[PDB]
């Protein structure tokens, strides 16, 4: 992608915010725990490159933005850090846009993509209903967080990997 | 390719059909379902949103041609269209009020082709911030300059956006300042680049004369480059015994005590974070200049003997990784 500017340190502050934001200790939710099936197969960089990763990212940030911009969120999270962590995550998402704008008709293996477009969404709903099964419990927020927090971790660090291997 | 997009299109039916029948009812058997969505929202600021098959990443090259007519219809108690309510084929709220937060829409996409696609648009209120904090580090991107945002904007389709620092009203010609979109360039940064940033975002409706004004801050303070260096601290082995539970925590030690400098996580034999899964999971502090990830086995069995876990500490200064064993006590 043909960016001005990359900003590698909002990541850096989104996921130290999103840790920060933790409220419970997991060894009160460990009853909560599921299986949401991170679709790791499907954002790996031992075969996907930068040019099916973008979209795919685009709509993982534009996920993880919809769950913590939510009617739900605001009264399960400190403000300060909750309103911090949305705005780095909305500029992330404003750039990614950005360069799924730029490769429209040129899309590279508009396959690999779409398919994983779907996995991620997919796993995503799974994350949404599961919390609303759970009525937005407080343990139920905490299991969501951790796994987002786990989610937003493998993309900075498949990003990290992508831009060693070149 | 075409098993991915009749997955595609089995996803949004199955999403239909577990609508609410509250919502399903509007919908157009003819059309396809495009999706919901719920839509921050502020008092006494106006509110706009796309239709949700459009802006949705899956559906947007099914439904992109030039020539799409887009209605919007108020559901819920009765069915009534939207003329005030529109611009730029977006919903509309010039002044959004209580009574919108209960208000939800059906918007309906008709292509040229005579085919259609709906989506439903809610939306919730949100108190916006007031100022945010933002830390520019000299040196990160010097030569591109300061990027700062205004803000999170609950309405698109503004006309002029205006910045302010210390209530100063900026000239932005291109030299030490220029603009683009939302956001405000502060070129050849320094220290005396801190300071209280407002802008003003500035929408027109023909049904008001005057200028409707949204206003965003965002607190800047720009500090000098500075040692991002940390340690990791791992016992080199965890002892367990068949049948127990065990843990073991990864320290990350700020060398300058910056906090929260340094992401942690830990990995599996086979590289996967770990996260709160099941049989092995992990658990994050962070205080002060100290970061810990404590990993947890739930209950050690034969198979995880001599299995290594990865503790990796990052944070764009610097990349480090030390392992641990499982061992037998
Ligand atoms: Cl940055
Ligand atoms: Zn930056």
């Amino acid at each position: 992608c043909d960016l001005p500017q990359t900003h590698n340190l909002r990541n850096k502050r989104a996921l130290t915010l999103l840790v920060k934001m933790r409220r419970l200790s997991p060894l009160s939710c460990l009853k909560d725990r599921k299986d949401f099936g991170f679709p790791q197969e499907k954002v790996g960089a031992q075969q996907i490159q930068e040019a099916q990763a973008i979209p795919v990212l685009s709509e993982l940030t534009q996920q993880v933005l919809n769950i913590f911009t939510s009617k739900d969120s605001s009264a399960a999270w400190n403000a300060t850090l909750l309103d911090s962590f949305c705005n780095e995550v909305h500029q992330q998402l404003n750039d990614l846009k950005a360069c799924v704008m730029q490769q429209v008709g040129v899309q590279e293996s508009p396959l690999t993509q779409e398919d994983s477009l779907l996995a991620v969404r997919k796993y995503f709903h799974r994350i949404t209903v599961y919390l609303r099964e759970k009525k937005h419990s407080p343990c139920a927020w905490e299991v969501v967080r951790a796994e987002v927090w786990r989610a937003l971790s493998s993309s900075v660090n498949l990003l990290a990997r992508l831009s060693k291997e070149e | 390719m075409i098993d991915i997009e009749n997955e595609i299109t089995e996803f949004f039916n199955k999403m239909r059909d577990t609508l609410p029948a509250k919502d399903s009812k509007w919908l157009n058997p003819s059309c396809m379902f495009g999706g919901t969505m719920n839509d921050m929202a502020a008092l006494g600021e106006p509110f706009s949103a796309k239709c949700p098959p459009i802006e949705d990443s899956l559906l947007s090259h099914r439904y992109n041609d030039k020539d799409n007519v887009v209605n919007w219809e108020k559901i819920g108690k009765t069915r009534r269209p939207l003329n005030r309510r529109v611009k730029n084929g977006d919903l509309w709220i010039a002044n959004y009020t209580s009574n919108d937060s209960h208000r939800r829409y059906l918007c309906t996409v008709t292509t040229k082709n005579g085919d259609c696609v709906q989506g439903i648009v809610r939306s919730h209120i949100r108190k916006p911030p007031s100022c945010i904090p933002e830390t520019y580090e000299l040196g990160t991107h010097d030569k591109y300059g300061i990027d700062l945002y205004c803000g999170i904007l609950y309405a698109k389709h503004y006309n002029n956006i205006t910045w302010y620092k210390n209530n100063q009203e900026l000239i932005i010609d291109g030299t030490k300042y220029s603009q683009s979109g939302q956001n405000l360039i502060i070129h050849n940064p320094e220290l005396e680049d801190s300071g209280r940033y407002d802008c003003y975002v500035h929408y027109d409706d023909v049904r008001i004369k005057n200028d409707i004004v949204v206003s965003r801050c965002k607190i800047l303070t720009v500090i000098p480059s500075q040692d991002h260096r940390f340690k990791l601290i791992l016992d080199p082995k965890i002892n367990v015994t068949i049948g127990e539970p065990a843990n073991i925590t990864c320290t990350a030690v700020s060398t300058s005590l910056l906090v929260d400098d340094v992401l942690i996580d830990w990995e599996n034999p086979s590289g996967w974070i770990i996260g709160l899964d099941f049989g092995v999971y992990s658990i994050l502090t962070s205080s002060g200049g100290i970061t810990e990830a404590t990993l947890y086995f739930e209950n050690v069995t034969e198979e995880y003997i001599g299995n290594t876990y990865t503790c990796r500490g990052h944070n764009y200064y610097f990349d480090k990784t030390l392992t641990t064993t499982v061992v037998l006590e």
